[PDB]
Formats: structure tokens, C-alpha cells, sequence
């Protein structure tokens, strides 16, 4: 398996015709999030035109990290956000804690890319051509998993993922007080749960760019419930790392949860954890 | 008391052609036949052509397709440069359907599809043969096509289109015949589909004794089906002799075509672009290097309306290309576009473009 | 080898020179070419012509005057005459155009991935295209190709 990723190099992985784009730091970082939505993108790299070079990623997570950092109630504007150039914020969430730019070549292996994600605790990654210097694709785990699936021709024995102390959110539990989860715990999905230890829904950083699609993002007091108005998937320990690596793609979906009998949570299993697996 | 060149005895003269006199070549030893091109270096000197057969050499030496005409090898002399290439006893397939009337449904469709497969061939290697009619399609013992005229051909260029107009008027585009840029193989299509009527009729479809009524009769794309034609072939030809290149069969449109598709062998097969200014071209000019310096940016001005300029980056110290060309668009409007020259490079391409419109119109 | 090569009339043409002891080899006639090739030892070497009854050198080829009076045609066959590309190397020493309607075919534009896009023609490739600046910001694209894939880049730039 770890072997398939050593040989395979990062271009085979390049679709024939992507679209990319890039934000300047100098554009206000609102524009910035709207052109995410408008664009149908997760992540764009950052050029810093005084430094000649890309400078950073620019990501769902900042759009979590502004809106918690900086609101302040439903009745204020988030004057922060609404101006706030891209350059003006990355200097703020990153002060004397600095942080580069983490990127793979085209011609390096399909393993220095996985190992890279896990190494450097990120979900998208740029590949860059050494001779022009231009960003060609950003590498996501649902893509190079569902290159390892075409490949490809139980839960508890193994034990892959966090499984204790899982970060979760109430039918109540309003959108803010759940970015601050995103934001201490540094997890990518919250599972909603009921009265009873049961899981009904489950909001993940992707629901949070409708708040900003929606323009809906001055109310963060409103239930995550509320939140995900605007539209499971579950896996048991005694199921085979095969047919859920198979009910994850099948789904194309980020992560399972680990789930009782009666629909109670009993730990968590991602894309990054399988990938580390498989490394 | 015989010529030699390999070992190959030259004989008779076969025809001129585009770039010299093609003669036949007898092995010595085996008998085997040859068609060897002479080159007169002088000559090729004298017409600016050294680039165009250093290219046709590059190109026909990698080609193994059994419908375009094999180049054996290429024997350099201090005179004279002679191009070795396969031998077809048929000859011209205009000749053929001179002696003989038009082809049947069925040979004409076997033909078609060789052609086809053939320039196909070309393209898919970046290369369009303009020039491509009946009297460049040889045919061989067993009636196999063989495409062979590859001196007024061309390179497909990432972000480039072609002016020269070449080829045979009856067989030429309409855009070409308009003197007008094109992208290459549309040209090929065209030209294809005009082969195709002299298969099936025996004659051709823009013909006439009188030139501008001939060229009218082409740019208005009409032509006269007989009869006997197979609506479905008719329906072909109509696809393939569009006047609008945009409306116009690609090879795939054809490949997908139930007439093509049958008894077919295997062994074949908002925007906007730039900035538009309504200025006097002129003026544009003057208006954009006012601009150019202004941003102490290096060019050279190769046509009136083309220039190729370059920059100092402050930063990576590494130059970057870029090249402008002014189009018209109306009778009334023109636009100046920005293509990308290869020495981040894109990054730094649209940076270049971005601050010459902060300072221009539309 | 070496072309050889008399252009004009003639009932019998003959190349005399130094590559056969000066002696009287035959030249075949096609039209007003009268020819003979033959390998020569990349050296210099010098030749006449016996064109009918008379002994004449090819005026518009290089020659050589002798102490004795001797007018020869001379040639110096290089190593670099007999290889192709060094050869053809060695040798090769108003109103705007109407906008090609091809320019104006775009795959951003024209259920599905939207980072996903059509494959383009090569004639639209390194051009720019942009979006209108709306709200002091410019939108600028361009698509390009790395090997056999392609990659359309948008910058989102103000000004
Ligand atoms: N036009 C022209 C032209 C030429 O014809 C040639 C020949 C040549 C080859 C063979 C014969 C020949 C002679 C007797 C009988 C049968 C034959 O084919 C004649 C000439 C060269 Cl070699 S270089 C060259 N350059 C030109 O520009
Ligand atoms: N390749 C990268 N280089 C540098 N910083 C990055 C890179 N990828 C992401 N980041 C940063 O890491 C943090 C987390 O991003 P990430 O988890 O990848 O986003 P998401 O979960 O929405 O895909 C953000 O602050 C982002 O700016
Ligand atoms: N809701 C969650 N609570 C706790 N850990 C989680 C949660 N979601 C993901 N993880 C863990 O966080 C790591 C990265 O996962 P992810 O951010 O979902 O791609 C893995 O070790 C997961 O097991
Ligand atoms: N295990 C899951 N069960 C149900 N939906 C999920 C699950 N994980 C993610 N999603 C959905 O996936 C979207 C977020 O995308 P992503 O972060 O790629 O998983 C949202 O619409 C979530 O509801
Ligand atoms: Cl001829
Ligand atoms: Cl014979
Ligand atoms: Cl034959
Ligand atoms: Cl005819
Ligand atoms: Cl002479």
C-alpha cells in the first residue's frame, strides 16, 4: 500500500482541466471569502506582491477565525471582517507565532504529499512546479483516497482515529459558541446530539461557508440546528476498514462516526486517520 | 553510367510540388523504389524556406501512419539536400478519378475514412498540411490513400493562429480565401470535405471558370448536391463546408457521424478577452507605448499592431515575456490582447497585463 | 558524396578532376542538368568540365588560377555539408487583423465540480481574459498548460 504511494508521482493526481484561484493579500478578506462561494472553491493560495512569492493558503478556517475572534452580537456589523485586508489579518491570527507557506512538487511522490498534510497538520496542499513557480492544484485527502479506492481491486481490532474526548455540540447549541469548539479543539466536524447521547445531525467547517454564501454570517447567536436548515452517515466497530473506506467514498464524505446500537457516539474516524493508517 | 544517391539509382521525374523536383530511385541491389525530393540548398536560401524544411524534416521523420507518405531518410550534400520516401505505383488520386468517374458509396466512404485518419494523424501531432486536395492524395498497388504534399504546411502553436494563405483555391477555406487568421485544422476539415465531393461526384463543389464568382460562390458555401448523393453523406458535407469555422465539423463530429461510423476499420482511430478601445489603430498604439515606457518596460515592435515586451522583476531579478497584438472587432470597435511568452511565471504575467489597464480604455 | 552538376546544352559532358586522375568521367543528362554524384574525401579538391569539345570550369562555382595559367574549379567539402541539421544551421546564415472568432470561445463560462472545467484549444492558451472591475477589484484569468494538463488561473487583484 505505503510501497503504491512511494513510486506514484503527484501529477498523475492532477486533473486534466482544474481551476485555480488566487487572492492577493491585498484584497479586503471579505471579497476574499465571497470569491470561496462565488467560485465554488475551499481553499485559495495567497500572493504577496511586495514579496514576489505565495505567502499562504487562504481557507474556511480563517473564515471561522475571524468571525469568533471578532463578533461581538447580532446587532453590531463584524467591522473587522467587513474591512480587513487579507495581508491585515494574517498578520493578526499570526504574530510572534509565525507560520510559512507548506507545499509539494508535481514530480515528488504521492507518500512526501500524505506525509506532508499529516507533518505540517493541514487538509489542503498546493503543488507547485519547480521551473515556472505557478500553483497548479491543491491536493484535498477525499482526492487521493479515491485514487487509492480505483486501486483497490475490522474498526475495533485496529483502533484508527480519536476515539476518546470527542468535541460535540448540542440541537440548541448556538453558531458561535460551536466556532470556539472549532477553534480550541481544532477539529473539522461537530456532531449535533439530542436529550439522549444520540447523534441527529452533524455541522462541519463546510456549513459554515453558507453563513458567508447566504450572507447570514451577523447572526451566529441562531442553534446550529437553525444553521443547518438549509439542507447521516454512520459506521460500527464491528464493520471491516475496507467496506468503511468503501461507505466513505461511496458517500464522498470527510469523516464516519463511530456510533452505538441505539445511534450514541463512541469515537470518530477521518480521512487523515486512515491515510496515516496506509503511511 | 547511372545517378546514384543511397543506393538507390535516380530515374524519372514524378512532379515539382511545393519545395523541388521528386524523382523515382531504384535500389541498386534489391530493385526497391524510392521518391526523393531534391532540395537545392542555394535555392531553399533564396526563398526564405531553410526554417519551414528544417521543421517538415523534424515532423515527417517521427510520422508512422499508413496513409501519410513515409520519409526514410534525409542525405545531406554540400549542394543539394535529397529526402528519401516511400513509393506509391498509383499516383495521383485526382488522375484516378479523372480516368475513372466518381467512386461508389462504398469506395468513396474507404477512402474518406484513410484521408481522414491520416489528418487526424497530423493533428493530433501539431501539425496541419495546408494544401490538401486529390493531386497531393497518392494511392498505392492496393488503393490506400497517402497523403503527401507537406511543404506548405505548418506548427500549432499553444495561443497562436496562422495567416499564410496556401493551398489551391477550389480546395481553400473561406477564411483562407479571405485572407483571415485561423487556428489550423479547421482549414484541414474544409479542404477534407471538398476531397470528399470529388470522391463521391467526380467533380468539385466551388468550381468556375470565372475567379471572383468562384471565390463568392465559396465564402457563400453553397454548392450543388446531385441526386445520387446519400442524404446522410449530404448531411456530412453540409457540417464540413460551413462558412463559420465556430459551426464547423471537428474531427470528432465526423468520427461520431453515422455515414463515417460505417464499415469503419479499427486500425484507424462574464468574461472578456483583453481590453477594447474604439480609438484610430494608430493612436492605440501610441497610446499603449506611452504607457509601456511609462512603466520602464523593454519591447520590440514587430508588425504595427504586434509588439513583444519585456520586464525587470524587482524582486526573483528573473525577465518576463509577454506579447500584445491589437485585433478589430467592429467596424467600429478594436481590442488589444495579452498573450503569455514562456522564458510564479503566470502569477507574474497577469501582474505585467493588470497595470497597463489601470491606465487604459474599455 | 558530392553533386556534380553542368547547366547548360550538350551532346557530351564530361567531369575531369583531381578525386580521378583528371580522368574523363561522364555526365547524365536530364534536361539542361547534366549530373554525376560521387563520395569525395572532405578535402579540397579540384575539377573541369569537357563540355562538348571544350574544356571549360562552371563559372558561377569557385576557381582557382594556377602559376601556369591553369583556370580549375575548386571545392572544399566540409563535415558539416554532410550532416542535415548542421547543414540547414550552416544555410540559414498597414490595418489591425479581424479578431479570430476562437479568441472569443471560453470553458469558465461554458450536479458537477465547479473547480472542474472543458479541456481548451490550443489557440486560446496564455491569453488574457478579465472580469469587469467591479466594487475596485480586478478579476484576471488566463489558461495554461503544464505537460498534458491544463490549469486556468484567476487572480483576484485590486486596484
Ligand atoms: N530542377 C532541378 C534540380 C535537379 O534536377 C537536381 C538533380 C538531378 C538529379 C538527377 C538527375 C538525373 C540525370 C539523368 C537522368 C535521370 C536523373 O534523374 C538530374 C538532376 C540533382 Cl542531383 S541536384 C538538383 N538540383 C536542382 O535544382
Ligand atoms: N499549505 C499551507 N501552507 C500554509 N498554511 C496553510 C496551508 N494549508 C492550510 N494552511 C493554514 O492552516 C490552517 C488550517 O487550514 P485547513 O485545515 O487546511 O482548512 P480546511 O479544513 O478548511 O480545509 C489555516 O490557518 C490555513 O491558513
Ligand atoms: N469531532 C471531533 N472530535 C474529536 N476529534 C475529532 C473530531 N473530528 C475529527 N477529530 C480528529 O481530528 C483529527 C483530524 O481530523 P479531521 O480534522 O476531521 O480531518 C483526527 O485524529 C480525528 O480523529
Ligand atoms: N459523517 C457524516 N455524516 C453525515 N454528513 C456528513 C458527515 N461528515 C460530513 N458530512 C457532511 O458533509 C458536508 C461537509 O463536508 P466535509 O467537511 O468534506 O465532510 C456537510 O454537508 C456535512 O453535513
Ligand atoms: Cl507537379
Ligand atoms: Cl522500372
Ligand atoms: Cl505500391
Ligand atoms: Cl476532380
Ligand atoms: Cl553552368
Amino acid at each position: 500500500y505505503t510501497t503504491f504511494m512511494k513510486s506514484h508521482r503527484c501529477y498523475d493526481l492532477i486533473p486534466t482541466s482544474s481551476k485555480l484561484v488566487v487572492f492577493d493579500t491585498s484584497l479586503q478578506v471579505k471579497k476574499a471569502f465571497f470569491a470561496l462561494v462565488t467560485n465554488g472553491v475551499r481553499a485559495a493560495p495567497l500572493w504577496d506582491s511586495k514579496k514576489q512569492s505565495f505567502v499562504g493558503m487562504l481557507t474556511i478556517t480563517d473564515f471561522i477565525n475571524i468571525l469568533h475572534r471578532y463578533y461581538k452580537s447580532a446587532l453590531v456589523q463584524i467591522y473587522e471582517l467587513e474591512e480587513h485586508k487579507i495581508e491585515t489579518w494574517r498578520e493578526v491570527y499570526l504574530q510572534d507565532s509565525f507560520k510559512p507557506l507548506v507545499c509539494i512538487s508535481p514530480n515528488a511522490s504521492l507518500f512526501d504529499a500524505v506525509s506532508s498534510l499529516i507533518r505540517n497538520k493541514i487538509h489542503r496542499l498546493p503543488v507547485i512546479d519547480p521551473e515556472s513557480g505557478n500553483t497548479l492544484y491543491i491536493l484535498t485527502h477525499k482526492r487521493i483516497l479515491k485514487f487509492l479506492k480505483l486501486f483497490i481491486t475490522s474498526l475495533e481490532e485496529l483502533q484508527i482515529g480519536t476515539y476518546a474526548n470527542i468535541a460535540m455540540v448540542r440541537t440548541t447549541t448556538p453558531v458561535y459558541v460551536a466556532l470556539g469548539i472549532f477553534v480550541q479543539h481544532r477539529v473539522s466536524a461537530l456532531p449535533v446530539v439530542d436529550e439522549k447521547g444520540r447523534v441527529v445531525d452533524i455541522y462541519s467547517k463546510f456549513d459554515v461557508i453558507n453563513l458567508a454564501a447566504e450572507k447570514t454570517y451577523n447572526n451566529l447567536d441562531v442553534s446550529v440546528t437553525k444553521a443547518l436548515q438549509h439542507r447521516v452517515l454512520k459506521c460500527y466497530l464491528h464493520e471491516t476498514l475496507e467496506a468503511i473506506i468503501n461507505r466513505l467514498v461511496e458517500a464522498e464524505v470527510h469523516r464516519l462516526v463511530v456510533v452505538d446500537e441505539h445511534d450514541v457516539v463512541k469515537g470518530i474516524v477521518s480521512l487523515s486517520d486512515i491515510l496515516q493508517a496506509l503511511v | 553510367g547511372r545517378v546514384k544517391i543511397g543506393h538507390y539509382i535516380l530515374g524519372d521525374t514524378l512532379g515539382v510540388g511545393t519545395f523541388g523536383k521528386v524523382k523515382v530511385g531504384k535500389h541498386e541491389l534489391t530493385g526497391h523504389k524510392v521518391a526523393v525530393k531534391i532540395l537545392n540548398r542555394q535555392k531553399i536560401r533564396s526563398l526564405d524556406v531553410v526554417g519551414k524544411i528544417r521543421r517538415e524534416i523534424q515532423n515527417l521523420k517521427l510520422f508512422r501512419h499508413p496513409h501519410i507518405i513515409k520519409l526514410y531518410q534525409v542525405i545531406s550534400t554540400p549542394s543539394d539536400i535529397f529526402m528519401v520516401m516511400e513509393y506509391v505505383s498509383g499516383g495521383e488520386l485526382f488522375d484516378y478519378i479523372c480516368k475513372n468517374g466518381r467512386l461508389d458509396e462504398k469506395e468513396s466512404r474507404r477512402l474518406f475514412q484513410q484521408i481522414l485518419s491520416g489528418v487526424d494523424y497530423c493533428h493530433r501531432h501539431m501539425v496541419v498540411h495546408r494544401d490538401l486536395k486529390p493531386e497531393n492524395v497518392l494511392l498505392d498497388a492496393h488503393m490506400n490513400a497517402k497523403i503527401a504534399d507537406f511543404g506548405l504546411s505548418n506548427m500549432m502553436s499553444d495561443g497562436e493562429f496562422l495567416r499564410t494563405s496556401c493551398g489551391s483555391p477550389n480546395y481553400a477555406a473561406p477564411e483562407v480565401i479571405s485572407g483571415r487568421l485561423y487556428a489550423g485544422p479547421e482549414v484541414d476539415i474544409w479542404s477534407s470535405g471538398v476531397i470528399l465531393y470529388a470522391l463521391l461526384c467526380g467533380t468539385l463543389p466551388f468550381d468556375d471558370d470565372h475567379v471572383p464568382t468562384l471565390f463568392k460562390k465559396i465564402c457563400d458555401g453553397i454548392f450543388y448536391t446531385p441526386q445520387y448523393l446519400n442524404p446522410s453523406v449530404i448531411s456530412l458535407l453540409k457540417h464540413m463546408l460551413q462558412v463559420d469555422p465556430m459551426k464547423r465539423a471537428t474531427i470528432k463530429d465526423i468520427r461520431e457521424h453515422e455515414w463515417f461510423k460505417q464499415d469503419l476499420p479499427k486500425y484507424l482511430f462574464k468574461w472578456h478577452l483583453g481590453i477594447r478601445s474604439q480609438s484610430r489603430p494608430n493612436d492605440i498604439m501610441a497610446e499603449v507605448c506611452r504607457a509601456i515606457k511609462q512603466l520602464d518596460y523593454e519591447w520590440k515592435v514587430v508588425n504595427p499592431y504586434y509588439l513583444r515586451v519585456r520586464r525587470k522583476n524587482p524582486v526573483t531579478s528573473t525577465f518576463s515575456k509577454m506579447s500584445l497584438q491589437l485585433y478589430q472587432v467592429d467596424s467600429r470597435t478594436y481590442l488589444l490582447d495579452f498573450r503569455s511568452i514562456d522564458d510564479s511565471h503566470t502569477i507574474e504575467f497577469f501582474e505585467m497585463c493588470a497595470n497597463l489597464i489601470k491606465i487604459l480604455a474599455q | 558524396p558530392t553533386v556534380f552538376r553542368w547547366t547548360g546544352g550538350g551532346k557530351e559532358v564530361y567531369l575531369s578532376g583531381s578525386f580521378n586522375n583528371w580522368s574523363k568521367l561522364p555526365l547524365t543528362r536530364d534536361q539542361n542538368n547534366f549530373v554525376a554524384i560521387l563520395d569525395l574525401p572532405e578535402g579540397e579538391h579540384q575539377y573541369k568540365f569537357f563540355v562538348d569539345g571544350q574544356w571549360t570550369h562552371d563559372p558561377s562555382e569557385p576557381i582557382v588560377t594556377s602559376q601556369l595559367g591553369t583556370v580549375n574549379n575548386i571545392i572544399q567539402v566540409k563535415k558539416t555539408d554532410f550532416e542535415v541539421f548542421d547543414a540547414l544551421m550552416v544555410d540559414s546564415q498597414k490595418a489591425p487583423p479581424i479578431l479570430p472568432p476562437h479568441l472569443l470561445q471560453v470553458i469558465l463560462n461554458k450536479s458537477c465540480d465547479p473547480a472542474l472545467l472543458p479541456e481548451p484549444n490550443h489557440v486560446m492558451l496564455n491569453h488574457l481574459y478579465a472580469l469587469s472591475i467591479k466594487d475596485g477589484v480586478m478579476v484576471l484569468s488566463a489558461t495554461h498548460r503544464y505537460k498534458k494538463k491544463y490549469v486556468t488561473t484567476l487572480l483576484y487583484k485590486p486596484i
